[PDB]
C-alpha cells in the first residue's frame, strides 16, 4: 500500500534471504498419551529440540519426532531430559544420543519493538520436506514481553514455528497462541541470554517426567487455555 | 485477553 | 516408518 519516495537505496526492503538453514532444523512433534495426541513443531539445535512447554500438558506416552533425517520415536516420554524456561511457553528437550544431532549455526535473540518478522515452517507431507515463509508482520510486546503480538495468519498445529527477523535472520520466538477469534496472534519470545543457555551446560537445569497439571495457565499476563471453546 | 494454544 | 530410539 505504500509507494516509496525521497528515499535512500538503503531504505528499501531487505532482499532475498535463505531460510532453508532454519527450516532444515524444524521438527514435527507428536506427544501421544492417555488417549490424547498433541502435535506441533520444534527447532533443532545440537542435541536439543526447542519447542512449546505446552507440548507437555501430558507426559506419560510416546513422542514421534519427524525431521530432515527421518522419523524417530521416543518410547517413553518420561525418560526425556527437559529444561524449562521460567514463566514462558518454552522448553528445551535433550534428545537421546541415538537421535541424529542438529547443527549449531542458528542465532536467537530477544525481539525488538516494531521490527519486521516472518514465520518459517517446513512442509513434511511433501516426500521431501520443503521450507515455507510467510508474509511479514511488525511485532510488539504484550505486557511484560513474555508473549509478543504478531499478525501472521497461522493454522491450527503451527505452534513452535520460529518467528524470524527479516533484518538479520535471527529467530526471536516461537508461535504459541491466538485469541478466541483468531484475530490477534501471539508468540513466546526468546528470553534474554538464550545463546548462553544453549551453549553452556552450567546454565542448563535438566529434569525429566515434567508436565503441566491444568487446562489453562497464567503466563505473561494472559490466561491461556489448552483448547479453544 | 484470554488466549488459547493453537 | 519410525525408527524406535533406545529409550
Amino acid at each position: 500500500g505504500h509507494h516509496h519516495h525521497h528515499h535512500h537505496g538503503e531504505s528499501l526492503f531487505k532482499g532475498p534471504r535463505d531460510y532453508n538453514p532454519i527450516s532444515s532444523t524444524i521438527c514435527h512433534l507428536t506427544n501421544e498419551s492417555d488417549g490424547h495426541t498433541t502435535s506441533l513443531y520444534g527447532i533443532g539445535f545440537g542435541p536439543f529440540i526447542i519447542t512449546n512447554k505446552h507440548l507437555f500438558r501430558r507426559n506419560n506416552g510416546t513422542l514421534l519426532v519427524q525431521s530432515l533425517h527421518g522419523v524417530f520415536k521416543v518410547k517413553n516420554t518420561t525418560t526425556l531430559q527437559q529444561h524449562l524456561i521460567d514463566g514462558r511457553d518454552m522448553i528445551i528437550i535433550r534428545m537421546p544420543k541415538d537421535f541424529p544431532p542438529f547443527p549449531q549455526k542458528l542465532k536467537f535473540r530477544e525481539p525488538q519493538r516494531e521490527e519486521r518478522i516472518c514465520l518459517v515452517t517446513t512442509n513434511f507431507q511433501t516426500k521431501s520436506m520443503s521450507s515455507m515463509v510467510s508474509d511479514t508482520s511488525c511485532t510488539f510486546p504484550s505486557s511484560d514481553g513474555i508473549f509478543w503480538k504478531h499478525w501472521i495468519q497461522t493454522k491450527d498445529g503451527q505452534c513452535g514455528s520460529p518467528l524470524v527477523s527479516t533484518r538479520d535472520g535471527f529467530i526471536v520466538g516461537i508461535h504459541s497462541a491466538s485469541n478466541f477469534t483468531n484475530t490477534n496472534n501471539y508468540f513466546t519470545s526468546v528470553p534474554k541470554n538464550f545463546m548462553e543457555l544453549l551453549t553452556n551446560q552450567e546454565a542448563q537445569q535438566w529434569v525429566s517426567g515434567w508436565r503441566l497439571n491444568a487446562d489453562s495457565v497464567l503466563w505473561g499476563g494472559h490466561k491461556v487455555f489448552m483448547d479453544k471453546p | 485477553e484470554n488466549l488459547y494454544f493453537q | 516408518e519410525a525408527t524406535q530410539l533406545m529409550n
